[PDB]
């Protein structure tokens, strides 16, 4: 029953955190050819003093999404919380489209969305690893 | 015929509401061994008739022990007897680390029919297609539930299942009378065991290989007997 | 369950089933039509209703997307109003958010076209059924008319007709238009060619029509600022529309 | 084919899966009447219990959606309960979000979206109930609206549903100070469209006034009967 | 009473009337078009050997690979789908590498054996696998615990305890002679002879070491394959047996 | 139970894999032979020649194809990306068997999902390791198995080829100059030309079409 | 999973999946019909019986135990030009015909039966059947005096084809003894529990004439080493 | 019709009069179960069900979700004992949200939305089971019947099972002569099953407003009645 | 005299309208004989009999098994109905099966018309031959995609499909006894089609009434034999 996200720091590191990225070569490094991130200078230790907000406004969606969830479930009870999310889901896991940018238009539906914008839909913001092939094993987890 | 329509998933119901593949799950039991339960008061057994592929095999192991108060039997799907026997060792291991309770008996089958419960609604999954025979001790004395993979737990005084359970359950019925007084004499409840398992056996006999055994009750913790151990009871 | 297959599929013919299905359920639907004037731009629908006791001021087929550019459809409404939701929204987000001005007609059906394409890619949806004939006005391409088929498909037209009489229609246009149309030419032209595709009672209220003209300054709500333009789409009352008819 | 299962075309360009949700909504044999006063909207159901056993306080398709709303659903119960709570939910959500209590129009508009998602989605199946909002409007004031499973919504002056909703809207067609007479208006004209004399139990009335929609009890339904056969 | 096709073996979640998963199997058929792998276990050591099939002379006997180490003291002898049993041998060798790595302690080859049907049940609850295995391992080694142990992993995620067994093609003859053949006095070498005996008895083509090797098990060696030189030496002694 | 990858046939077949096998049979023949120094590797009027079916991996290690052309391309994308992947994390260069084993699990990958189409494609391999000379060719298959060969043929006539191969081609005295390699290759496509001879450290040559060997071998 | 695949619509089940004979289908001519040879130098008179069985019941035959000697092959021709081995031994002549749902599409098997017992309805021999069906529920013990099959039971493949010429056809009257074991799977392909073969047995070595004991065991043996009847079910199941 | 071939192998198929078979189905499975009953009192409400080495004290039917609601079930166990422990769950929620007991109508609109979501998706099949619940409440008491569809109702008296064609007639035919006590609703419930008993009651002056099972001594007179 | 012959189609709703038809008239209708099942998947089951327990209509003593293919006769009718336990082993094979099954019995029998019973699953018509598909029946007839036969209004069929039945009536066309040919087609879904067969054996009967219908004892089988266990 949160306003401000909460839980918002990562409690474990690890060299294999990041999964679909990982070497072929030593199972336990990154691969900092595929992460295109300009190398291993990216190291996962230089995630440190990160923006005081940043961690709050990435996932503001989503708690606000997780109290819309917990209200539903106080008041209406485990049926209407699920009923949400599997609609949710069915959208999410239906709509495969590795060109387009653009969210769905039935997700924005169901989000409430259908007459509002915000920054992340005015700014919806590579040698390797770009191509539909990576999409098509991330979505398969080929 | 026509069942042969509505028996691909567990999603589909028949014109008659058999719900045809959990009984395909259920009738997965018969194709296992025989395994018999029994308790009395301050005692629970179990007795199982393990089986060998070939002769130059090992017996498969048929009973386990979720901690030093209770103890499993399986009949039916190995696979699905690994996930169930891990999922019930894993919840009387989080319930000893968290509260320092030894896990109710009847608490830990009714997480078992809980569990099993799932795989009979969503499409994806199939039923367990195992039955598992559970015994234990603790504050409320000795248990014995019998697990069937539809998701349904009874405690039991005794029973048996696999593919001929129905000749020493038979034999149980006839003789209940008898082993629930067994108290404090838990050798004879062994022997009893022992022989209702002599009933529903096929071209076969006891052995110290083929036979395995184990007990627990209020002086004894779960304690597995097979090989030459069994030779006591045989 | 982490793939949907494909809903839309091409037939041995290299024909997409859902396309030519979406089509059709376009030309099962009402009439409508559209016309460019050298000074505006006419669209017109008829507002059929299922009873005499639905309110006709609700059956808003024809919709503004942007103060320059309108839409009307045929088909299933529902598909069009999403449809018309997702492009006022694009239209802002894409466009007003980024240059502070409202999109070109070409470039909001440009936008339109790819929002209904990928529904034929999709194996979760079927494709939309429901075709848009979007007027409009830009500074420098001028008034402009598009007709945006189920596929995504669209083509600039000088005069269109969709729906049950579009064959008819469409011929009655060809006939009739002209490039020297004024847009009270072109208003009377589509309600000459409505009356003739229209089924039953031709009134003032079992029709509607909007045009894109000259800026309506009283339709802007505020004063003051001289460089500011007034909505170009108008939609005309059942009152005009009538005063119309009696000519 | 998968036309038939799913909820894609047919060749004749037709969602025959939607329009078997429409035939799902007539499978209860209720019918109901909406009307609006100047100042009040009225909606009259039928509320058949003929089983002894049955207990018709229970047995109401009218919910109360919210302060200013209500909806009557013609359609079986589960679904008309599953759409309640959706647009329960949605009006508190837009209260919340807009700071005004959400104008019935907007609900229909928001349901009729819902459905349209429940005919495009393949794995979604429609919901197969009408549901009929009446409220009376800060703006507009009294005002109907009806939304189909197809997502179809439109406003009314006034609607009749179910099996013989022809004849009352034909009788509304042909007839075409206070919400007490414009209830016995609506019972007097669903009385002669159907040809039976309600008891005080085979009818459930809804109203929406300025302030508040309320349901009548069985007294007041009673007493509006009463006022009826004194004409 | 009418003939009708039943599809209740087409899907791996499916039951048949009777309770059996047919797709394990048409999975153990898919063995059983393997190529031939034999072990002995013995009192001194285990013995493997496995049928080299080649599709053409021109493909490289020495790069077939049927038996690969999985650790100091124990190996494995593939037979099946060869790229299932890649990654079960990968798995096996990650799960014996990070035991030794955190307990300090050579896997139990029991225990070993155990992580690689744990793998192999993952086509269903532990999904991972559209598909169970069609593969079936051979695990032998030894370990402080339990000496010389040989064991048939199948991809039912069943491990059994062997003394000796044979899987692939021919497993039916080459199993019938183990039985008749296997003593439990047998010693190592006239167990290699033993081996080379029941492949001579099961493949089609003539022996050779170029379509046969053999490995074996030992204290003092550890996991060890066979040159071909020695291979050349035993099947010359077992056609002196002859 | 043709119809997914899932689906063993009652006989143990997966036959969707096997249909991708088929799909290999029809594209263009790939030969390759190697020497005791040397692997060698061959196979309308308005096409525009200026923009070889041989492609380099790396340096060190070349990868022919036969079967679908795109679904080669994007196999050869990938395992660019993992030679050079495997350049930038270890110092080493790949292994050509390390090459071939990512290649064939890339293969085996998108056999792992019914929604997923395998990659109709198979290679052949040739190269020399770092700092090694043993010639070393692979073959890798749709379902992702790989094997090493002395020489091998793909595709739609590698029956016949492979065929006249295992007599002309003497396990024990295989070719012993890069001409006779050539030779040897060029006779077996003349049963059905480009030649491209991989040497060590790194040196690859396209055989310049030299129909030399074309004219030797039809007088012989 | 989240939901089923809307293209897996249930795919026609009256259809069979038998392996189709001509490729170049919609023929519309009378197409050839599988032309069998009998090996007719079989001095057939020599033997008192007959043991028809699909080759799943080769275990229920230890060669060693019988010494159960190699015969004269059955031929076929249509070119596909399948064939199968006879066996005889101890006076009874033995019949494995390789079934394969997949491969052998059962014209080929009704022909080889038609070919089989029109030779061997002269000098009659007294017949014994040992086959499958998946459609009877257990062990069932069947001959001229007593159909035991329930209503909804029914036999069908090439012992289906078997019992049918036995009964009525171009021959008739030829006794027998029938035993079909309850099984699972495709033809060519069945299961068999470890309560069948141990019923299967017990049966089929008292009316066979064999030392019940020896034969008993060595049968078990012939079945749990390997054989395509145990499958999996050694190690499916506990 | 009552088969409907073609629209009845998959879940949420609308046939085309609009049915949804699969759930028709569900209810047909109900018609299996062991044939049960509930009846409303003046004052609470009773529920009584027609059903070796099961454990006799632990051989139960009748569960008590809460002290405050009782819950009878018949068809598929394992749906049954989903749907129930569902409930527990949603009572348990309820009244630590709360701090009241459940109210009977929003505890039947929680498990009706439950049941309902069941029909929505093709992934899942509708619940194979027909619940009876009910129990003394702020406002009185009160009695329902869920059906397999989601669908459920206030009931003077319900049942459902093989035999609920004339325990329904019977049931109706006793609310015709009472248009009851504790102890008469007892005695009826008796004689409904008989035309082992097992009875449990829920009523304000008898129960204190809790569930309870009705054993012993009353059980004995209520056989001696039927 | 007449013939009806069930086709093996989706549903099977030809052979369990045969078996309607028998089981409902078993007083009329007798056995006569069985048929070559050469070309047919062989077949072999118990005799089965009417569920009302009137008189079986296999009336001999050692009959013991039932043919793949047999044949009965209404002796009052001079009606005969094949009826087909199982499909052809090939669709090829149809051909032959006609051409040596078919005609040696309609000689025999001096036959003058064969009733074909098929079904058509809605899916499978690739060629477009359905019209008016709210027809749910369809009746063909000829007297001595295709348009040989001609089809009635209130059918759904305008044309005859590249199926069984124009290859059973080409190679017909293709005795002198023989003088019409029927078609009787529904249009069908898979499931359990005992009651749909029961209404398309109704509109065969409509286009002797059958005063009540009775299942076969053998469809009792249909779902198994119980639920024998504890979980309703």
């Amino acid at each position: 029953m949160n306003i401000v996200p909460q839980d918002t720091f990562k409690s474990q590191v690890s060299t294999d955190q990041d999964k679909s990225v990982l070497s072929s070569a030593v199972p336990s490094l990154p691969d900092t050819l595929r992460q295109q991130e300009g190398g291993a200078v990216p190291l996962s230790t230089q995630l440190n003093d990160r923006h005081p907000l940043e961690s709050t406004l990435k996932n503001w969606e989503t708690t606000q999404r997780q109290r819309q969830m917990e209200q539903y479930r106080q008041i209406f009870g485990i049926a209407e919380p699920m009923k949400r999310t599997m609609e949710m889901e069915i959208v999410n896991r239906t709509d495969f489209n590795p060109l387009s940018t653009n969210g769905s238009i039935h997700r924005d539906i169901l989000l409430n969305k259908e007459c509002s914008i915000d920054w992340e839909d005015v700014y919806p913001g590579t040698m390797v690893g770009d191509d539909v092939h990576s999409k098509i094993e991330k979505q398969l987890g080929i | 015929m026509f069942r042969n329509n509505y028996d691909g998933d567990t999603v589909t119901f028949s014109p008659t509401g058999r719900l045809f593949q959990v009984e395909y799950a259920l009738e997965a039991i018969k194709q296992g061994s025989v395994t018999v339960g029994l308790r009395s008061n301050t005692h629970a057994v179990l007795v199982a008739l393990k089986r060998n592929a070939d002769e130059l095999s090992s017996y498969q192991k048929k009973i386990i022990k979720c901690d030093e108060h209770m103890g499993l039997s399986l009949a039916g799907l190995a696979p699905d007897a690994r996930v169930l026997s891990n999922y019930l060792r894993q919840q009387c291991n989080y319930s000893s680390l968290v509260f320092n309770r030894k896990l109710a008996v009847e608490r830990a089958g009714h997480l078992l029919c809980d569990k099993a419960q799932k795989n009979t609604q969503s499409y994806g999954g199939r039923p367990y297609g195992v039955g598992l025979l559970i015994i234990g001790y603790d504050k409320s004395g000795a248990h014995l539930l019998e697990f069937q993979p539809s998701g349904n737990v009874t405690e039991l005084y005794g029973t048996a299942i696999g593919a001929r359970s129905q000749g020493a359950k038979t034999y149980l019925e006839r003789t209940l009378d008898t082993f629930i007084k067994i108290d404090g004499n838990p050798d004879e409840l062994i022997k009893a065991g022992v022989e209702a398992i002599s009933q529903s056996l096929r071209d076969e006999s006891l052995t110290v290989d083929n036979l395995s055994i184990a007990i627990v009750g209020k002086d004894t913790p779960f304690t597995i007997y097979d090989g030459e151990a069994v030779a006591k009871y045989i | 369950d982490r793939y949907s297959f494909s809903l839309t599929t091409f037939s041995p013919s290299g024909k997409l089933g859902q396309i030519d299905y979406a089509l059709t359920a376009v030309k099962q639907g009402v009439t409508s039509l559209g016309i460019k004037a050298t000074n505006g731009v006419v669209i017109a629908t008829e507002k059929k209703s299922s009873s005499p006791l639905a309110m006709s001021e609700t059956l808003s087929k024809v919709s503004l997307l942007t103060p320059d550019i309108g839409a009307v459809y045929s088909g299933m409404g529902p598909d069009y109003r999403v449809l018309v939701d997702k492009s006022r929204k694009v239209a802002h987000t894409s466009y007003k958010r980024i240059y502070g001005e409202y999109p070109p007609t070409k470039l909001l059906v440009s936008e339109v076209a790819k929002i209904m394409q990928e529904a034929t890619q999709s194996g979760g949806v079927r494709p939309f059924g429901v075709s848009l004939l979007i007027a409009g006005h830009d500074e420098f391409n001028g008034f402009s008319l598009y007709q945006v088929d189920p596929s995504g498909s669209y083509f600039p037209w000088k005069a269109t007709a969709i729906g049950k009489g579009s064959v008819a229609a469409k011929t009655f246009l060809e006939k009739r238009w002209n490039d020297e149309l004024e847009l009270e030419d072109a208003i009377h032209i589509a309600l000459l060619t409505l009356k003739e595709s229209v089924e039953g009672e031709f009134n003032g209220d079992t029709i509607e029509l909007a045009i894109i003209g000259d800026e309506n300054p009283d339709l802007l709500g505020y004063t003051g600022i001289p460089t500011d333009k007034g909505p170009r789409f108008r939609k005309l009352t059942s009152q005009e529309i009538n005063d119309r008819l009696e000519a | 084919g998968y036309d038939r299962h799913i909820t894609i075309f047919s060749p004749e360009g037709r969602l025959y899966q939607v329009e078997y949700a429409f035939k799902a909504t007539n499978q209860t044999n209720i019918n109901s009447l909406a009307v609006r006063g100047k100042d009040c909207t009225v909606v009259i159901s039928q509320k058949k219990v003929p089983d002894k056993l049955l207990d018709p306080t229970t047995v109401s398709y009218i919910f109360c959606i919210s302060r200013t709303i209500g909806m009557v659903v013609n359609g079986p119960i589960p679904d008309a309960r599953n759409a309640a709570l959706r647009a329960k939910a949605e009006a508190a959500e837009f209260r919340y979000k807009y700071g005004y209590d959400m104008p019935c129009d907007v609900l229909a508009k928001r349901m009729a979206n819902l459905s349209q998602i429940y005919t495009q989605r393949a794995y979604m199946r429609p919901l197969g109930v009408i549901l009929t909002f009446v409220s009376v409007d800060e703006e507009l004031g009294p005002s109907i609206y009806k939304t189909d499973p197809a997502g179809y919504y439109v406003g009314y002056k006034a609607t009749a549903t179910g099996p013989k909703q022809q004849e009352i809207t034909t009788n509304l067609e042909n007839h075409f100070e206070s919400w007490e007479k414009v209830v016995e208006f609506a019972i007097t004209h669903m009385i002669d469209a159907l040809g039976t004399e309600f008891s005080k139990n085979d009818l459930e009335v809804g109203v929406a006034t300025k302030d508040k929609f309320f349901t009548l009890s069985a007294e007041n339904i009673e007493e509006r009967l009463v006022a009826i056969a004194e004409q | 009473m009418f003939l009708t096709r039943s599809e209740y073996d087409r899907g791996v979640s499916t039951f048949s009337p009777e309770g059996r998963l047919f797709q394990v199997e048409y999975s153990l058929e898919a063995i059983k078009l393997g190529s031939t792998a034999i072990g002995i276990a013995t009192k001194e050591g285990v013995v493997l050997g496995v049928e080299k099939r080649a599709t053409s002379p021109l493909l490289e006997s020495d790069s077939i690979e049927k038996i690969v180490e999985i650790d100091r003291h124990i190996g494995c002898a593939m037979s099946g789908l060869t790229a299932d049993a890649r990654s079960m041998i990968e798995h096996a060798r990650t799960a014996a590498v990070t035991h030794n790595l955190y307990y300090d302690e050579d896997i139990n080859v029991e225990s070993l054996t155990q992580s690689v049907c744990d793998l192999a049940l993952r086509f269903g609850e532990g999904r991972l696998m559209s598909r169970p295995f069609g593969v079936a391992l051979l695990i032998a080694g030894h370990d402080a615990d339990d000496g010389y142990q040989l064991f048939h992993a199948e991809p039912s995620g069943t491990f059994y305890r062997y003394n000796a067994k044979a899987i692939g093609s021919g497993s039916e003859g080459a199993q019938a002679e183990l039985l008749n053949e296997w003593h439990s006095s047998l010693t190592l070498k006239e167990a290699e002879l033993l081996v080379l005996k029941i492949l001579k008895q099961v493949m089609e083509e003539k022996l050779d070491e170029n379509n046969a090797q053999l490995s074996c098990i030992t204290k003092q060696d550890g996991f060890k394959i066979y040159d071909n030189e020695k291979t050349a030496e035993l099947i010359k002694e077992l056609k002196e047996k002859e | 139970y043709d119809r997914a990858l899932s689906i063993f046939s009652p006989d143990g077949h997966i036959f969707q894999v096997e249909y991708a096998l088929e799909a290999v049979k029809r594209g263009t023949c790939a030969v390759g032979v190697k020497g005791k120094n040397c692997v060698v590797l061959g196979c309308l009027k308005l096409q525009d020649t200026r923009i070889s079916k041989v492609s380099k991996i790396d340096s060190h290690v070349v990868l022919s194809f036969s079967g679908l052309n795109a679904d080669s391309r994007i196999l050869i994308e990938k395992a660019r990306v993992e030679a050079q992947s495997h350049r930038l994390t270890l110092e080493d260069p790949v292994t050509v068997e390390y090459l071939t084993r990512y290649v064939a699990g890339v293969q085996q990958r998108y056999t792992q999902s019914g929604g997923v189409r395998p990659f109709g494609v198979s290679t052949l391999i040739a190269g020399f390791d770092p700092r090694d000379d043993e010639p070393k060719l692979y073959q890798t298959e749709p379902s992702g198995i790989y094997s090493s060969w002395s020489a091998q043929t793909i595709g739609r006539n590698s029956k016949t080829v492979r065929e006249f191969l295992e007599k002309n081609y003497d396990r024990k005295e295989p070719p012993a100059t890069v001409e006779e390699c050539v030779k040897l290759t060029v006779r077996s496509l003349l049963e059905v030309i480009e030649i491209t001879v991989v040497k060590p450290d790194s040196d690859i040559v396209a055989l310049s079409s030299e129909e030399i060997n074309q004219y030797v071998t039809q007088i012989e | 999973m989240l939901f089923k695949q809307w293209n897996d619509l249930p795919e026609p089940k009256h259809l069979l999946d038998l392996p189709e004979i001509s490729k170049n289908l919609q023929s519309l001519e009378v197409c050839p019909v599988p032309k069998v040879e009998f090996p007719q130098d079989l001095d057939v008179p020599q033997y008192s019986t007959a043991v028809i069985t699909t080759k799943i019941m080769n275990p229920l035959f230890p060669k060693n135990l019988l010494q159960l000697t190699s015969i004269g092959e059955i031929k076929t021709t249509l070119v596909y030009g399948f064939s199968f081995p006879i066996y005889s031994f101890g006076k009874t002549l033995l019949f494995s015909m390789e079934e394969n749902f997949i491969s052998i599409s059962p014209i080929f098997g009704n022909m080889i039966s038609r070919s089989i017992i029109s030779q061997l309805a002269q000098f009659s021999p007294d017949i014994i059947v040992i086959g499958t069906s998946d459609k009877i529920a257990s062990m069932k013990v069947m001959t001229e005096n007593e159909c035991t099959l329930q209503p909804p039971e029914f036999i069908t493949g090439f012992i289906g084809s078997v019992l049918t010429q036995l009964i009525v056809g171009p021959s008739k009257g030829l006794k027998f003894k029938c035993l079909v074991a309850p099984s699972e799977g495709p033809n060519g392909f069945e299961k068999l529990s470890l309560s069948d073969m141990g019923s299967l047995v017990d049966l089929c070595g008292q009316w066979l004439g064999f030392e019940p004991s020896r034969y008993s065991e060595e049968c078990y043996r012939l079945w749990r080493c390997d054989s395509a009847a145990i499958g999996a079910q050694s190690g499916l199941y506990i | 019709t009552s088969i409907g071939t073609g629209y009845d192998l998959s879940n949420s198929v609308f046939s085309p009069d609009g049915r949804n078979f699969q759930v028709e189905y569900a209810v047909k499975a109900v018609e299996n179960g062991t044939t049960s009953i509930g009846i409303k009192c003046n004052d609470g409400v009773v529920f009584a069900v027609e059903k070796k080495l099961l454990v006799p004290q632990k051989n139960v039917k009748i569960q008590v979700v809460d002290r405050h609601i009782g819950c009878v079930y018949s068809g598929l166990i394992p749906d049954g004992r989903h749907l129930v422990n569902r409930g527990r769950e949603e009572a348990a929620s309820f009244k630590k949200l709360y701090k009241t007991p459940i109210p009977i109508p929003a505890f039947a609109d929680r498990l009706g939305q439950y049941v309902q979501a069941h029909t929505l998706y093709n992934s899942v099949r509708p619940f194979g089971v027909s619940t009876i619940f009910g129990g003394v409440d702020k406002n009185g008491a009160h009695l329902y019947m869920l059906e397999p569809s989601g669908s459920y109702w206030g009931y003077k008296g319900a049942a459902t099972g093989k035999g609920r064609q004339s325990a329904k007639a019977e049931l109706e035919k006793l609310v015709d002569h009472h248009p009851l006590s504790a102890r008469e609703a007892v005695k009826q419930a008796a004689k409904i099953i008989y035309l082992e008993l097992e009875i449990s009651w829920c009523s304000l002056s008898e129960t204190n407003g809790l569930h309870k099972f009705v054993k012993g001594d009353l059980l004995q007179e209520a056989i001696d009645f039927a | 005299s007449c013939l009806v012959l069930p086709l093996v189609s989706v549903g099977n709703i030809p052979q369990l309208s045969i078996d309607w038809l028998l089981n409902s008239q078993a007083n009329e209708w007798e056995y006569l004989e069985a048929l070559d099942s050469k070309y047919l998947v062989e077949f072999v089951g118990p005799l089965d009999r009417p569920e009302d327990g009137s008189d079986s209509l296999y009336k001999d003593a050692d009959m013991k098994y039932s043919s793949a293919l047999e044949v009965f006769y209404n002796k009052k009718r001079g009606l005969f109905a094949i009826q087909q336990r199982t499909p052809l082993v090939s669709v090829n094979y149809l051909n032959n099966f006609i051409v040596e099954i078919i005609l040696p019995f309609l000689s025999k029998y001096n036959i003058s018309e064969i009733c074909i019973w098929d079904s058509l699953y809605a899916m499978e018509d690739e060629n477009g031959v359905i019209v008016r598909p709210q027809e749910v029946y369809s009746l063909g007839e000829f007297y001595f995609v295709n348009n040989w036969l001609h089809f009635t209004p209130t059918s759904f069929q305008d044309k005859i499909s590249v199926d069984q039945p124009i290859f059973k009536i080409l190679f017909q066309i293709l005795p002198k006894a023989l003088r019409s040919i029927k078609y009787c087609s529904c249009l069908a879904n898979e499931g359990d089609n005992s009651l749909d067969s029961q209404q398309f054996l109704q509109w065969i009967i409509s286009q002797p009434p059958i005063v009540k219908f009775v299942r076969p004892i053998s469809w009792q089988g249909a779902y198994g034999m119980a639920d024998a266990r504890d979980k309703f």
